[PDB]
RNA sequence: AAGCAGCUUUACAGAUCAAUGGCGGAGGGAGGUCAACAUCAAGAACUGUGGGCCUUUGCCUAUAGAACUUAUAACGAACAUGGUUCUUGCCUUUUACCAGAACCAUCCGGGUGUUGUCUCCAUAGAAACAGGUAAAGCUGUCCGUUACUGUGGGCUUGCCAUAUUUUUUGGAACUUUUC
């Protein structure tokens, strides 16, 4: 997502140079800077077991301004007839 | 719209003529971008140096308008 | 404008300056304003009616002088030609 | 084949004024001002000489096709054939221009650019002292580096103006691609940076000290100029002061009044942004972009600029600056500023005051000028001289003593004769012109002009006096020998392939000890000649000059050497003794505290606003002992019995017969210290310099009766032979110079330099700057100059282009070779390179085979020992106990 | 407009044909666009390395100028007891600098130092990224009723609302372009004088070429020396030429015939010659 | 830069409708795989014109004009060959060769400047007259609008504040001696 992922860095490199920041968060922030020219090679590993086509595409599409049915319930006992 | 460069000047003791006739020296303070000039220990300089000359107040202020002449005896 | 342009370019140089009181102030230049308000070192001063003093520094008021007479060679200053 | 330089008077390029109103202006020293252009390396100096020359001029012969568009550079001001082939200015040089400000007060102004690579450092210290305000050219792109933050504080020492142009705004937006508020942050960002170096004086666009420019695309601008042309038509004339005020700086425009606080509801840019930058990218695109028929209009309407018929035929880059230079019509922004920054009441007094020793102003019958350097320039050999003070004609006789003799004429000159100075007669007067000299019959005070007949009365630097009656010479003031900021501290030892082309090669060196001011050329007992120089660009701008211009010889030639340093790291029956018993002088040594060391390399000793300068150090002896007590805490007695401060170094009286007869001592004293001297200049271990040793004269003795002819004769050479014993004593050292290096490399590009620092051998990254705004990042760290033999090329061919060191030795870092200095069981193995702890042995035994002291059949090592100045019978009696190997 | 007529001479085009042509030629453009990348395999230094009898990595290898090198002065000066042996002075050093690292260079010329350490930003992923950008890998800067002017007074160009205009990320690739992609008019150059292959072993080639081919890259770079370093001027006093001489006498006649008959001729001509 | 004034033109109604004054006009425009003749590598370098010195040359001084080519130096963003001489390489002799140099040439090409020619498109003339060069309104005579207004366009312009101390909204007025 590009696009709009470059739009978000925009808005965030307005945040160093045209607003004044609290120092430690901010050499933290710079960091970030300087891993984006780095290309983000120490971010990207991992257990990728699955392949890509045996990891059953379950891409689940839910955005976090859904309710979302909180269902603790299932994790209390109970008493199946089934 | 510009000031006049006094700058140096200032703290000297001053001689000018003012308008028609008169002359005074005096120790200058301030000016103004009409050339107003304040000066202290006025002195109305005349022929006769001890005689005719009086002194005029402790501050004076004169019009820039009547200003003929600077001339600053000193440094 | 131009004129007092001109008078920039008489700045360190002999000038001579007639006021309307008649008298005469030939010196050396130390400052010029737009306004026109001259000051001058070194300058031989003639009074109206002809006593001729010499004073190391002074300031004049433009409104007060007369004419201003600049160096000669100022004529072919760069800043004249039309186009 | 050494320059080009028009020959013929007739062909010399008509001005658009006609040169004798310039000539004119010479007789006022208010009129006339000099601006030395100083900056780093290809700043943009001799492109921004190039915009002030051909606007002078009406047309030159040199400018071709291509350089009247955009394509090439015209370099006029780099004449040597050796500098059209580097592409790098190498010699200073200059040119006289009439130069109108905005408000059209036309004035004789003075260049001079130096040049800007580290190595040329040399050239514009003779730029710092020539000029009395600084134009410093700053390229956008790198920044504040390292080597901008020295010129900043060299130009506070000098005593003089500054005034800074931000350059190369075209790859600020045509290679870089910044957004216009990312630009404006870009230009922020250097402006505070700048603010920080100058410590009083701030530094901004409003205050008419920073000038905009773009020197390929061939405008400059300041926010003054730009108002002044475009915005003062449509504001009020009482308003155009008060708006050039509300344009830089984070104030905001909307609909007619400003504020400071951003504006609620419009998107919307600071006021710099909006009216300059704004217009200036829209200029960038269209002029690429924009049809040529719709921009012909928009420049009607905004700009009053009539585009040509011809002119619509271009190619993009000679369209684009083709518009930028008929917008931002001439440089009378740029002149403006020259004019505005240059106060002579502060500065011409503390200048004078800086060059020379500080007193009362010399009366106006006195001729009195500083001879800055000898200049090669175009096929004779002029001298660079600036006039201080009289008036000097053609065919006059003046007296020119060298400045390395106005140490001892100037204090001779206190008194509590004759034949003083030689005499030369000035042959001919001219004007540097860049490609030309222009005749002028005389010279008046304050202008940089050229005088043939010079030249042979002095070495890299002189005063210049013409005095009328005797008691006038009493006032004036002699110069002081210029500071030159690095220090010649790579060494190349020569001699001629021939030996019968000797004097051929003697009469070359005599020229480039003249020319090149920064070179140390002397020569060594055994026949050879070592020239100590800046850098490896240096010395092949050297070695070039000198199998091609000056001596058509072929010359034999070792590889890169280096000077070394001797001192100690302990204090340490210390005594000293010759053949005959009438001499017996003892002599301690000891380190000097690392503080003293560094405060005496900065050529002043203090602390916190209160120091003193190493000229006037003797001369202040009760207030000398305050600050040798108080900053660095000696002794009551050490601070009240020191007797000379020669380089690096320091001698202290420690004797009972001082508390018995200090009268016996005091008409000894002069030789002892001339003795000393002569001991400092050749130390004990390899015949070099000794720095940071701590002298203490522990006791003398004199003989029964007294002859000033043989005590006299015989107290120098032994007082050299006590100073060794008493260093050879205090376990010494070697030491070795060490280059600070100022790395520009792009931001992937970093593990290749970090593991490039690795090879080497003592290099330490200090620090790495990210320059902002960019893709490339600054390095900072240091190398040491034995090592850094094609230091320069490794960076490039590993980085494949995007990598640039600059080498240079301001801070004078001298550091421990890392082995022990007597060791008889060190391996050196041949042909390659010494481990670690073999280094201090090395260099020591290699240097004494140059020289000639050590003498060998292949390898035959004598060291530096304690025995041939000292009895033998006592340096045996040093084995038994262990404290002499 | 595009042309002077059909003479064929004096070329000029427009803005959108200019990056057009670029566009197409990206398999036969020379990809390169700083000066550093040619440091010391530009042809002063091919010169250098001819003149020192030292070889580039890549560069050429010739004979000796100077073939009379084994002579030599048993001399106390460069012996092993004199020489400190820090750094190993490389070929590479040898050209760089032809003064210091020489003992006796001789036809030896002074090369070009660096040129500004080039950092032009370049976008080829999306076309609808904006031709002014705050590129990544580039640093970011971290930093940080009294007077009135008349209403409707504007900046300059304020009425010309866009700044990126859609032929400026165009026109900005063929600023930063070599020769000829930088111009938009020109002369007519000849089908022998463009030379298509020059620009690929005026590079360095890559590790991953064969041996049998980086020497193809040597080879045609030693032909590329060689001519530069000997030119021959042509002389100005050559008014007659063959074709312009022949046209002036009453036996030979003029037509247009096509490519393949002038060939068929030729060969039937000739053959008809030998025979 | 809207607007007013000044200026320059403009469709013009004019004043004059004379002597005038200004600009334009007194044998085109675009071209051609057309031609001829000059010219294209040198104190960073050219030529015309006036003045002075020496006795034309040369120098000095003043002025006008400089196309093309050239600075990481060359008409060509390109790149072959030949001759001689020196030094090598192959190794029966020669030719043809090997591959470096130094000095010279030939060949394929290019720019620019005039003039002639050729092709296509042309028509207001007042393009009327008289002189002459290597060139032409080159000069004289001349004609078109016209030199002084108002409307309509453009700007080499106003400084956008026009009365309250440095300029243009008045410290002015009156009387007296000498000669
Ligand atoms: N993009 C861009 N390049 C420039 C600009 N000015 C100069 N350059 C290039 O940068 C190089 C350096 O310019 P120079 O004229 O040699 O400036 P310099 O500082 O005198 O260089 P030195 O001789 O080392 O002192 C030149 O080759 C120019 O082509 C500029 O304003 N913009
Ligand atoms: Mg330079
Ligand atoms: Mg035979």
């Amino acid at each position: 997502s590009k696009k709009t992922h470059d739009m978000i860095w925009e808005k965030l490199r307005y945040i160093l140079q045209t607003q004044e920041l609290s120092s430690t968060l901010r050499e933290s922030l710079e960091t970030l800077f300087e891993i984006r020219q780095k290309d983000y090679k120490s971010g990207s590993q991992g257990l990728f077991i699955l392949d890509p086509t045996s990891y059953t595409v379950h891409t689940h599409s839910y955005i976090v301004s859904d309710e979302d049915e909180a269902n603790k319930e299932l994790g209390n006992f109970e008493k199946c007839e089934n | 719209v510009s000031t006049p460069e006094l700058k140096k000047y200032m703290d000297k003791k001053i001689l000018l003529n003012i308008n028609g006739s008169r002359k005074v020296a005096g120790i200058l303070r301030g000016y103004d971008i009409f050339l107003n000039v304040v000066l202290d220990d006025a002195m109305e300089i005349n022929g006769e140096d001890p005689a005719n000359n009086h002194q005029l107040g402790l501050q004076t202020v004169i019009r820039g308008n009547s200003i003929i002449s600077l001339e600053a005896l000193d440094a | 404008g131009i004129p007092v342009k001109l008078l920039n370019e008489a700045q360190g140089h002999i000038v001579s300056l007639e006021l309307t009181t008649g008298a005469t102030y030939r010196g050396k230049l130390v400052e010029s304003e737009d306004s026109m308000n001259v000051q001058l070192r070194d300058v031989i001063a003639t009074e109206p009616q002809g006593a001729v003093t010499h004073m190391d520094q002074i300031f004049v008021r433009g409104s007060q002088i007369k004419f201003i007479v600049v160096p000669d060679l100022l004529k072919n200053a760069p800043l004249f030609k039309k186009n | 084949e050494h320059t080009i330089f028009t020959q013929l008077k007739k062909n010399i390029p008509k001005t658009r004024y006609n040169r004798d109103y310039m000539l004119s202006m010479a007789n006022i020293p208010e009129r006339i001002i000099n601006v030395g252009v100083i900056g780093p390396l290809h700043s943009g100096k001799t492109s921004l000489m190039d915009l002030l020359v051909i606007d002078s001029h009406k047309r030159i012969p040199d400018m071709s096709k291509n350089v009247e568009l955009g394509w090439k550079p015209l370099r006029y001001l780099d004449n040597l054939k050796q500098e059209i082939d580097r592409g790098l200015s190498i010699k200073l040089n200059g040119s006289t221009l009439l130069c109108t400000d905005l408000e059209s007060k036309s004035r004789m102004i003075n260049f001079l650019d130096a040049p800007g690579h580290v190595n040329f450092m040399d050239e514009t210290a003779v730029a710092l002292a020539a000029s009395d305000l600084v134009l410093i050219v700053i390229d956008v792109v790198e920044g504040v580096t390292f080597v901008v933050e020295q010129l900043i504080k060299q130009s506070i020492k000098n005593n003089v103006a500054m005034c800074f142009v931000i350059n190369k705004l075209d790859r600020l937006i045509l290679d870089l691609k910044l957004p216009p508020m990312d630009a404006y942050l870009k230009l922020n960002h250097i402006i505070a940076n700048i603010n920080s170096f100058t410590k009083g004086n701030v530094f901004s666009p409003i205050d008419n000290n920073i000038i905009f420019a773009s020197t390929k695309l061939g405008f400059t601008f300041t926010i003054k100029e730009f108002v002044s042309y475009y915005y003062a038509h449509s504001i009020p004339s009482s308003k155009i002061d008060d708006f050039t005020t509300r344009l830089w700086g984070s104030v905001y425009y909307h609909k007619g009044n400003f504020r400071t606080k951003p504006f609620e509801n419009v998107e919307k840019y600071p006021t710099f942004v909006e009216f300059i930058l704004i217009p200036l990218y829209k200029i960038f695109s269209y002029a690429l972009s924009m049809e040529k028929d719709k921009l012909k209009n928009l420049l009607r309407s905004n700009f009053r600029v009539n585009l040509s018929q011809e002119a619509l035929q271009y190619d993009p880059q000679p369209f684009l600056k083709h518009v930028l230079q008929l917008i931002f019509r001439q440089q009378t922004g740029l002149v403006d500023a020259i004019t505005r920054c240059y106060q002579p009441f502060e500065l011409f007094d503390n200048k004078t005051a800086h060059l020379s020793i500080p007193g009362k102003s010399t009366p106006e019958g006195t001729l009195w000028a500083h001879v800055l350097k000898t200049v090669d320039y175009g096929g004779a050999e002029w001298s660079l001289v600036r006039i201080y003070s009289g008036l000097l004609k053609r065919g006059d006789t003046v007296r020119i003593l060298d400045t390395s003799q106005s140490e001892s004429r100037q204090k001779r000159q206190l008194h509590d004769e004759d034949d003083e100075t030689p005499s030369c007669e000035v042959e001919e007067i001219g004007l540097l012109g860049g490609r030309y000299v222009y005749p002028v019959h005389e010279a008046h005070k304050g202008q940089i002009v050229l005088i043939k007949g010079i030249s042979s009365a002095y070495i890299k630097s002189a005063t210049l006096y013409s005095v009328k009656s005797k008691e006038d010479m009493k006032q004036l003031k002699f110069f002081k020998p210029l500071d030159y900021i690095t220090e010649a501290v790579f060494k190349i030892v020569l001699q001629p392939l021939l030996p019968r082309e000797l004097p051929k090669l003697l009469d070359a060196l005599n020229k480039i000890s003249k020319y090149y001011p920064g070179v140390i050329i002397k020569v060594e007992e055994s026949g050879e000649h070592v020239i100590l120089g800046n850098g490896e660009l240096y010395m092949d701008c050297l070695l070039y000059d000198l199998r091609a211009s000056y001596a058509k010889i072929e010359i034999k030639i070792s590889d890169p050497l280096t000077v070394f340093s001797e001192s100690c790291s302990n204090e340490s029956s210390r005594l000293g003794e010759e053949n005959l018993p009438g001499l017996s002088i003892s002599v301690a040594a000891e380190p000097m505290d690392s503080k003293m060391i560094q405060d005496l390399s900065r050529n002043t000793l203090g602390k916190g606003q209160n120091c003193l300068d190493i000229d006037g150090i003797m001369d202040n002896p009760r207030k000398l002992s305050k600050i040798l007590r108080t900053e660095y805490g000696w002794d009551s007695l050490a601070s009240r019995n020191v007797w000379s401060f020669y380089n690096g170094n320091v001698l202290i009286n420690d004797t009972l017969p001082d508390e018995i007869s200090p009268e016996l001592l005091s008409k000894y004293k002069e030789q002892i210290i001339q003795g000393f001297y002569w001991a400092v200049k050749e130390g004990p271990l390899a015949e070099e310099p000794i720095y940071g040793v701590q002298y203490k004269l522990l006791s003398i003795s004199v003989p029964s009766d007294v002859n000033i002819d043989v005590m006299k004769s015989q107290i120098i050479p032994l007082m050299k032979k006590a100073c060794y014993v008493g260093l050879l004593t205090a376990i010494p050292i070697l030491l070795e110079p060490i280059y600070e290096v100022d790395i520009t490399v792009h931001a992937p590009l970093l593990p290749i330099v970090e593991e490039l620092m690795k090879k080497r051998r003592g290099s330490r990254i200090y620090k790495t700057i990210k320059v902002a705004g960019t893709p490339l990042l600054e390095v900072r760290g240091q190398v040491p100059v034995i090592e850094s033999a094609g230091f320069e090329t490794d960076l490039r061919l590993s980085t494949n282009g995007l990598g640039m060191c600059q080498l240079y030795f301001w801070h004078k870092i001298w550091r421990k070779v890392p082995g022990d200095v007597l060791d008889k069981d060190a391996f050196i193995p041949k042909l390659k390179p010494a481990p670690i702890n073999s280094l201090s042995r090395d260099f020591v035994m290699k240097t004494r085979r140059r020289k000639g002291i050590s003498t060998g059949g292949f390898m035959s090592n004598d060291g530096p020992t304690l025995e041939k100045y000292i009895s033998a019978e006592l340096y045996a009696q040093l084995r038994e106990n262990g404290l002499v190997p | 407009k595009k042309v002077n007529g059909t003479s064929y001479k004096k070329w000029s085009f427009d803005l959108p044909e200019m990056s057009n042509l670029y566009r197409l030629s990206t398999p036969l453009r020379d990809e390169v666009t700083d000066k550093n990348y040619y440091y010391l395999f530009d042809k002063k230094s091919f010169f250098n390395g001819k003149a020192l009898n030292n070889a580039i990595p890549g560069g050429p290898k010739f004979e000796p100028l100077y073939p009379r090198e084994e002579e030599e002065d048993y001399n106390e000066f460069n012996s092993i007891d004199r020489v400190i042996f820090r750094v190993p002075i490389r070929s590479e050093y040898k050209v760089a600098f032809p003064h210091l690292y020489n003992s006796r260079p001789r036809s030896v010329r002074i090369p070009w130092y660096n040129n500004p350490v080039s950092c032009i930003i370049q976008n080829d992923e999306e076309y609808d990224t904006p031709a002014l950008f705050f590129d990544p890998s580039l640093n970011p800067i971290p930093h940080f009723g009294d007077f009135t002017l008349p209403e409707d007074f504007a900046p300059l160009l304020a009425e010309e609302e866009e700044l990126i205009l859609p032929n400026t990320k165009d026109a900005m690739s063929l600023y930063h372009s070599p020769f000829p992609f930088n111009r938009t008019k020109g002369k007519m150059v000849r089908a022998q004088d463009v030379a298509l292959a020059k620009k690929w072993f005026l590079q360095h080639p890559d590790e991953e070429y064969p041996v049998k081919v980086k020497v193809s890259y040597q080879k045609l770079l030693k032909n590329y020396v060689l001519n530069e370093l000997h030119p021959t001027l042509p002389t100005n006093h050559n008014k007659t030429k063959l074709l312009k001489s022949l046209k002036n006498t009453k036996y030979f006649q003029q037509t247009t015939i096509d490519w393949v008959e002038a060939g068929l001729q030729l060969c039937r001509q000739g053959h008809n010659m030998l025979n």
